[PDB]
């Protein structure tokens, strides 16, 4: 009824989509043209990766 | 039983977006992702999420 | 005595996969594992684990 | 009944399979051609190493 869709969390590297620190995944939004587009669905905490 | 009712949530990504911004196609540091080839594979443009 | 019973878990490894595409062999930094030699001793092909 | 093995912790290197802080193994995943198996195995909080 609001015309929209969320966002999930992708990314065009899988490389930058997890961080080697045994925990959080990535968080670097661009690194030379690629991207990551975090989450911004109502899944935030939930569904787990 | 009611009140196991279903919702629905569509996502959207992107493909094959090439950020066209020479100023956008920035790092956030100097040796972020290196290689063993004289030409980085990540300033090709992206074909997959 | 019973419960103290056994139980059977069975465990997975590869050992000579080369991660084909050469987008994957990537380095999160510039001296992570430097050496003296002239060609590093981690490009080639691993054969155990 | 399942049709399935877990990987332990596994690496292709023993120089990434630890790291120098006095405490925790290493958790990068991989090197230049190298790879560390992150556990997933149900044996996460015992079998000390």
């Amino acid at each position: 009824l609001f015309q929209e869709a969320y966002p999930p969390l992708c990314s065009s590297d899988a490389a930058m989509l997890r961080t080697a620190h045994a925990g959080e995944t990535g968080a670097d939004e661009v690194h030379l043209a690629q991207y990551l587009i975090r989450d911004a669905s109502p899944l935030r905490g939930c569904l787990p990766l | 039983y009611p009140l196991i009712g279903n919702i629905d949530i569509t996502f959207i990504m992107p493909m094959g977006v090439f950020q066209a911004n020479s100023m956008d196609r920035y790092t956030r540091h100097a040796g972020d992702f290196s290689t063993v080839s004289e030409q980085d594979p990540r300033q090709f443009p992206p074909q997959g999420i």
